[PDB]
């Protein structure tokens, strides 16, 4: 992951990480100038998750939009093992979980 | 673009506000976000671009805040309109000034 994206996500995630977030990943498509953000939750998604992701993208683009023009997100209920989530590419946030 | 500032969302970006989150981009202390928003609707402040998620970007023409990543002053704000109202996020000037061919 490019440093600008880890910086931007570090700041944007301030104040929106709650205990049911297992993993947040970002996929950066440089030629398309597009970002895909995935929020892996330990519960079904709620409307506040979508609001929080919209807030996050607004902040991230305001800081880092020289690098990307569009972004999409997904909120995913995952019951996969801690080992599996530990190995997904693009993690900018990963909760501590027992192996 | 909505007509009412959502204070709870806007306050994340106002130092000393009850909702402020230290580290985020901040509006300057003398900046009234509702006055900026009223000036967008009155035509004082033009929408010059759109950012991700189709957010309008406005050039206010004078400093309105500073970017949390660069620390730099900016004249530009990203306009976020939701069901509970609007908030303005100071935009890194490079977001506007570094333009692809």
């Amino acid at each position: 992951l490019p440093s600008w994206l880890r910086v931007g996500m570090n700041i944007a995630m301030l104040g929106m990480i709650h205990s049911d977030i297992r993993l947040i990943t970002v996929d950066y498509e440089e030629r398309r100038r597009f970002l895909k953000i995935k929020n892996y939750l330990s519960r079904e998604a709620i409307t506040e998750d979508h609001e929080d992701m919209e807030y996050l993208i607004t902040e991230l683009w305001s800081m880092c939009g020289e690098y990307f023009d569009e972004a999409d997100f997904e909120c995913i209920y995952s019951n996969h093992s801690s080992m599996e989530l530990n190995q997904i590419n693009g993690a900018v946030f990963r909760r501590k979980e027992l192996i | 673009i909505g007509t009412k500032i959502h204070d709870g969302a806007q306050g994340k970006h106002i130092s000393g506000h009850r909702n402020y989150i230290e580290g985020k981009s901040t509006l300057n202390q003398n900046i009234n976000p509702q006055e900026l928003l009223n000036g967008i609707h009155s035509g004082a402040y033009p929408v010059i671009s759109k950012g991700a998620r189709r957010n309008p970007v406005v050039d206010f023409g004078y400093p309105i805040g500073s970017d949390g990543k660069s620390g730099l002053s900016t004249n530009f704000g990203t306009i976020h309109s939701g069901k509970n109202g609007v908030h303005i996020v100071p935009a890194n000037p490079k977001t506007i000034k570094k333009v692809q061919l």
